């Protein structure tokens, strides 16, 4: 009940250390945010998010 | 193209002798470096026409 | 088609490097193990003004690379590279290596870290490799 | 021994000797003296003489060589050679002045760095006393209702 | 020969430098002509500057470099040590020793020469590494050289 | 001058030759060493 | 707000991950072809005053040929 599905995509461009330009697979692509606990540098271009 | 790139290879020689010449020597060495003709040395596929 | 869609490859390649609308600070390198096929426009100074061979080690160039990959390796004082050098074959840089790292791994199986003049013989038979049993009527 | 060699506190070779030398009068190594490649005895020397150095880096800022010497039980020169060797292994930092013996611990104090420590202890003492001022309220404000 | 010294000399190239003077030694043999002491000794001086002094001793235990042994390896040996042990005063006994053949051949002088000055150098620079102020005159005898010498080139590096 | 096929397959060896970094192993099997590219024979 | 040019280029560069471990000391003689290279792809970009000053357009493109190995 107090869960809720997230969104599978792509990481394409390490902008501003809190900015990620992230493309929604079969669908737009992003300017997002990273939330506190996660590893800025595990996330690189191609690994999914 | 070739006579554009045989005066780059003639600056670049005169650039190997931290130089701001070129002379002849350069400008000879350039054409024979930028046009490396491969041919063909069994000499029998060549003499096959007379 | 398909053959068509790699010489449109191609053509987008060479209108790149050197088309209407020129470049600045793209410097280009490609290597090719056979520089004979490719085409003839691209291989125009303005796109490809150096044609840099890379011919397999002479003598000199023997030496010195059997030098930069036995440093870094204990070595025995028995041995002479300069036989190894000297003698004419058609070894390449990778074949070097290759006869350099199994004479090592022999020595390790032979429980010593130190390479003898014998485990390099071996390494050097088994890399030169030289094929046999020609049909002998061609010579 | 194990007690002396991991608490905080420097302990003189000569008493360590004339108490414990027991080893080999016992165990199977360390002996007080015997077989050379097991006359280890010089190694374990070094080993006192590197827990003295550590806890004088900790302990000190400014050791004059004399007295590094006669607390360390090795000469001046043997001292100060000992010094260096762990000085170039880099296990150490410690700057020598011989012209007067005045070996220093003090790392070179960049004014950034000392503004920073000021700053730093006003942090320490606000928080503290604000964290007092709370439950110095709470202490009132119970017992003086009685 | 003269490639090598030239590879030597200008660019810092050791090995090519090396390289090209084994290649002088080999013709040099094969003629036995007495121009090959000279390019033994500069092959020798390449493995040195190479700071891999220990296998100056193996190509002088060479097959072919056994003909032409005397003072002319053995000065390059006793300076192969000298810069093994790191010993400035064995050096410069050496070099005054066998000044006949490492000295008054300028080809090899100069080379060896500013060898000393770089290993002077790092060994003052490792001597006073643990030091914040000390005594020329204990620097002097630490690196077992003259106070005025030591001093001229702590002057130097300084400046 | 092979096949359109021929070209492609000639790719697609030509992509693992120079794909083929660390602590990945690798063995073939074949029944033939003849039609072995040199390159991808190279030591 | 703009993006910088070319984010989400799809195609990535050298970032400090890959940086090739080699030297040019590295690598047995070559002499010709370092220099080639080099001049090629280096020295433009380190000291291009001094092309420029002979006034040259640098040789931009290079091809490298040879057998396996």
């Amino acid at each position: 009940l107090q869960s809720v599905g997230q969104i599978v995509g792509e990481v394409l461009k390490q902008l501003t250390e809190e900015k990620f330009i992230v493309k929604a697979t079969n669908g737009p692509r992003y300017v997002v945010g990273c939330r506190r606990q996660l590893d800025k540098s595990k996330l690189k271009p191609g690994t999914r998010v | 193209a070739e006579v554009k790139g045989v005066c780059t290879e003639a600056g670049m020689y005169a650039l190997r002798e931290r130089r701001v010449h070129v002379t002849q020597e350069d400008f000879e060495m350039a054409v024979a470096k930028v046009m490396q003709k491969d041919s063909e040395k069994n000499m029998s596929i060549k003499k096959l026409w007379k | 088609g398909a053959d068509r869609e790699v010489q449109r490859i191609l053509l987008e390649l060479l209108n790149q490097m050197d088309g209407f609308d020129q470049n600045v600070n793209v410097k280009v390198i490609m290597a090719t193990n056979r520089a004979d096929t490719l085409d003839p426009a691209l291989l125009r100074p303005g796109r490809l003004d150096r044609k840099i061979e890379f011919p397999l080690p002479d003598r000199r160039q023997k030496r010195l690379i059997f030098s930069t990959i036995t440093s870094k390796m204990n070595l025995s004082e028995e041995v002479d590279l300069e036989d190894y050098v000297a003698r004419p074959d058609k070894i390449s840089g990778a074949d070097i290596n290759s006869i350099c790292q199994e004479s090592g791994m022999l020595a390790v199986r032979e429980n010593r870290y130190i390479v003898l003049a014998k485990d390099f013989e071996k390494a050097y038979k088994t890399v030169i490799k030289k094929d046999e049993q020609e049909h002998e009527f061609y010579k | 021994l194990l007690k002396l060699f991991t608490t905080m506190e420097l302990m003189r070779w000569s008493t360590l000797v004339e108490d414990y030398g027991m080893e080999l009068r016992p165990a199977t190594d360390v002996f007080g003296s015997t077989e050379e490649g097991e006359k280890r005895w010089k190694d374990l020397k070094n080993r006192v003489v590197e827990h003295n150095i550590r806890i004088m880096a900790k302990y000190y800022t400014r050791i004059t060589m004399k007295r590094m010497a006669q607390l360390l039980d090795l000469s001046v020169d043997e001292s100060e050679a000992f010094l260096s060797n762990l000085v170039v292994n880099k296990t150490i930092f410690a700057k020598v002045d011989r012209l007067a013996g005045i070996i220093n611990f003090q790392r070179p104090k960049d004014p950034n760095n000392l503004l920073n420590d000021w700053s730093q202890k006003l942090n320490s003492l606000m928080s503290l006393v604000n964290k007092t001022t709370h439950l110095i309220a709470k202490e009132e404000m119970i017992h003086n209702l009685q | 020969m003269q490639s090598g010294i030239i590879h030597a000399a200008e660019e810092k190239d050791w090995k090519t430098a090396y390289s090209y003077f084994y290649e002088a030694f080999e013709g040099y043999d094969s003629i036995d002509s007495p121009k090959a002491i000279t390019s033994l000794k500069y092959m020798l001086l390449c493995k040195i500057m190479l700071n891999t002094p220990e296998d100056v001793q193996a190509l002088v235990s060479g097959k072919l470099a056994l003909r032409y042994a005397g003072r002319q390896t053995e000065a390059l040996k006793c300076v192969a040590q000298a810069s093994k042990n790191r010993s400035l005063a064995d050096f410069e006994k050496a070099l005054t020793d066998y000044r006949a053949e490492l000295r008054d051949d300028p080809i090899i002088s100069t080379h060896l020469a500013k060898l000393y000055d770089n290993l002077l150098e790092q060994n003052l620079i490792r001597v006073i590494e643990p030091f914040s102020r000390v005594q020329i005159e204990h620097i002097s005898s630490l690196i077992k050289l003259s106070k005025a010498d030591v001093e001229r080139k702590l002057s130097q590096m300084i400046l | 001058e092979g096949t359109s096929a021929d070209r492609e397959i000639q790719r697609t060896l030509m992509e693992l030759l120079n794909q083929m970094l660390h602590r990945v192993k690798m063995i073939m099997a074949t029944n033939r060493p003849d039609t072995l590219d040199p390159a991808l024979l190279r030591p | 707000d703009v993006l910088p040019p070319e984010a989400d280029s799809s195609i990535m560069m050298l970032t400090s991950d890959q940086k090739p471990d080699v030297m040019y000391a590295d690598i047995g003689g070559m002499d010709i072809q370092k220099q080639e290279v080099r001049e090629a792809v280096e020295l433009p970009l380190t000291h291009f005053e001094l092309y420029k000053q002979i006034g040259i357009d640098p040789p931009r493109g290079v091809l490298m040929y040879g057998p396996p190995g």
